[PDB]
DNA sequence: TTTTCGGCTACTATAAAAAAATGTTTTTTTCGTTCGCGAAGTAACCCTTCG
DNA sequence: CGAAGGGTTACTTCGCGAACACATGCGAAAAAAACATTTTTTTATAGTAGCCGAAAA
């Protein structure tokens, strides 16, 4: 398992709120359009649609 | 029927030569220091199916034993 | 500890026959599957506290001793009037003590008193209550040396004759095994 | 021991050559219950162990030796007469080091104290093979099976057996001094080469029963038929059975020594491919395209 | 019943030439996340021929 | 008239790529052999592991 961690990056307060709470995945680099990159509506309250 | 047919095909084969005369029992085992282990339990179920079998005989009367016992039980139990 | 805390010996033997079994008794060999599977055995005996101690500054090799008894000197001053420097027989003319300790107590012994060392070398007893001693607090036969050194000639000639009887029947048995590669050679042809 | 008699009547039934008979006549004796019970206790005090097959139970195997003792060599373990009776049943030639490391499943080092607390009282005897691929030793006693006449003759009175096998079938199938010089070699060979034309026909063993050395030399006629084997694929034609026909280079480098002096006869053809005397190209001399030429590590 | 301070026991180290019984590290034999297109092994069916 | 000798189209399995910049011979049983330990002979010397008696209450 290659790529699990992270530096801290310390742009900002937001950028140390934010690269914690995120959802890493297994399709990392991989072209295919309208799979594992266009998001579900079952969405609405789970992760950030934006 | 299946199992019968090879051992038929199995009988009277040259295969099984001299071997046979110098068989020993003396292959007895330590207990199984952390190399790989023994069957322990995995197919106990699946091995006991030759080991005993009972002949249970047919019912063919019974009529008074497990319905008048049953009964007589409820003279003694009392709620 | 055992009557404490708990058959119990459940071990195993010199052959395969281990159990309750040697196998199965119905018809045949039934239990030589579990008869042939040491480790598991009876342990839980032996419960003793714990502590964090040390045994640091110098451990190993030593001399636990004490300050001597007088009789005991007054016994070897006797010894060495009767039966002189002889390390072995000193050491198990005291067989509670040890054989470094008393070579230490030799050259004590060495360091202080002439006069009752010069007196006992010149005093030349024979030893008999030695002996007696010896054979009573130890309770060994001391067969002669006859009878030892017969006993070891009879040892060597038993040992010499079984060597003869080994390099004899291994000769019977390389021409045993000759004989039958010939008949083997015959029979091939 | 000393559980009751059946101990001697184990060894009664064990003086001869038993089968499964004699156990069914041990059962056959008492009530059998008590005789399957107690049985299976004088199994469990170092007897004999039983056999499965498609016969019931047999022995193992003939004799009543009951040497084991379990407790007493030098020191006291229930690990070692185990691996003494392992060593007891291997057989014809042997067992691995890697056979015993595959039963027991346990360590190569209690192997090794096995190996010095046997040796200390001589079970330990080993016979050793002509080639070592993974240590085939270890047997019991008296060194029998060795895989060797010829095997483990190696190497010198080979080639002396080799020597003297070539000199007599070279006197035998030929006469014995027209090989030396030209001078009427052999006399129109053998009075005009007919029915007379013999050969040995088991007199090369009778030859070799006239002389040995009693060491390994009692050959059953198949050592000789190997070192037979070795000369007709160097140095002899042998038409079909036992015309042996030694010459074609017997004769040039036998008597190379003091039977071909210097000043011949007549100067030799170019390349006769028969012929391995006097080829020689140099003290140095090596300088331009003499006979360095074969070769030259393509 | 508690502590402390003086008597013995004695083993490490270097140096000696003395020589025997016994245990101690390297070697030579053997092996268990696509998809699209182009090219190369095994079968199903005709053209032709001898016994 | 039927068995046999090429001869090809058809199904299946194996080889490459995807932007464009930036600044982040190895392992494992043993085997001949050159070798040290281990002595005991003291023995000078300090003390450091362990052991009881004259001192105070």
């Amino acid at each position: 398992r290659a790529g699990v961690t992270h530096v801290l990056s310390r742009l900002s307060y937001i950028s140390a709120l934010g690269m914690m709470t995120r959802i890493s995945s297994q399709f990392e680099k991989s072209r295919k359009v309208s799979g594992p990159r266009a998001l579900q509506p079952s969405q609405f309250g789970m992760l950030c649609t934006a | 029927a299946n199992v019968t047919r090879k051992q038929e095909d199995a009988r009277r084969n040259p295969n099984p030569s001299s071997q046979r005369a110098q068989v020993v029992t003396m292959s007895v085992k330590s207990v199984n220091d952390p190399s790989q282990n023994r069957l322990t339990g995995s197919l106990l179920a699946h091995k006991v199916a030759d080991e005993e079998a009972n002949i249970e005989l047919t019912w063919a009367e019974g009529t008074f034993e497990q319905f008048k016992d049953t009964i007589v039980k409820e003279a003694e139990d009392k709620t | 500890e055992e009557r404490d805390k708990l058959e119990s010996d459940r071990k195993a033997h010199t052959a395969i026959q281990l159990k309750g079994t040697m196998a199965i008794d119905e018809e045949t060999m039934v239990v030589d599957r579990h008869k042939n599977a040491e480790n598991e055995y009876k342990e839980k005996v032996d419960e003793n506290p714990f502590a964090n101690l040390y045994n640091y500054g110098s451990y190993g090799r030593g001399s636990y001793t004490d300050p001597w008894t007088v009789e005991e000197m007054i016994k070897f001053y006797k010894a060495l009037s009767m039966w002189g420097t002889d390390f072995n027989l000193i050491s198990q003319l005291y067989p509670y003590r040890s054989r470094k300790q008393v070579k230490a107590k030799f050259v004590n012994e060495e360091k202080k008193r002439p006069i009752l060392i010069e007196l006992a070398l010149r005093s030349k007893l024979p030893p008999n209550f030695d002996e007696y001693c010896c054979e009573i607090k130890k309770n060994i036969g001391t067969v002669a040396d006859f009878n030892e050194k017969l006993i070891e000639l009879q040892n060597e000639h038993k040992h010499h004759m079984k060597e003869i009887e080994e390099a004899k029947n291994t000769a019977k048995e390389e021409d045993q095994t000759a004989q039958r590669l010939n008949d083997a050679n015959l029979n091939k042809k | 021991l000393s559980d009751n008699a059946k101990t001697l009547h184990s060894q009664m039934m064990s003086k001869g050559i038993g089968a499964l008979f004699t156990q069914q006549e041990l059962q056959k004796q008492m009530g059998i219950g008590s005789l399957t019970d107690l049985m299976s206790i004088v199994q469990e005090l170092l007897d004999k162990n039983l056999i499965k097959l498609v016969k019931q139970n047999d022995e193992l195997k003939f004799q009543g030796v009951l040497e084991s003792e379990a407790q007493k060599k030098a020191t006291m373990s229930a690990e070692e007469a185990l691996v003494y009776s392992y060593i007891e049943a291997s057989g014809r030639e042997g067992i691995w080091s890697k056979t015993i490391k595959a039963r027991t499943n346990l360590h190569q080092h209690v192997v090794l104290k096995c190996l010095k607390s046997l040796e200390s009282q001589r079970y330990v005897k080993s016979v050793k093979s002509v080639k070592f691929p993974t240590r085939k030793i270890y047997m019991l006693y008296s060194l029998q099976p060795s895989v060797f006449t010829d095997g483990e003759l190696d190497i010198e009175f080979i080639n002396s057996l080799l020597t003297i096998v070539w000199r007599f079938i070279s006197e035998n199938t030929f006469p014995n001094g027209f090989k030396n010089f030209e001078n009427g070699p052999k006399k129109n060979v053998f009075y005009a080469p007919n029915v007379k034309n013999y050969s040995t026909t088991q007199e090369i063993l009778e030859f070799i029963t006239a002389a040995q050395v009693a060491n390994v030399e009692l050959t059953p006629s198949n050592i000789r038929s190997l070192c037979e084997v070795l000369v007709y694929d160097d140095k002899l034609e042998k038409v079909t059975h036992d015309c042996y026909r030694v010459t074609l280079e017997s004769i040039l480098q036998m008597n190379q020594g003091e039977g071909e002096p210097e000043a011949g006869n007549k100067a030799l053809e170019d390349e006769e491919e028969f012929s391995i005397f006097n080829y020689f190209k140099m003290f140095p001399a090596s300088k331009h395209d003499k006979e360095v030429v074969y070769f030259d590590e393509w």
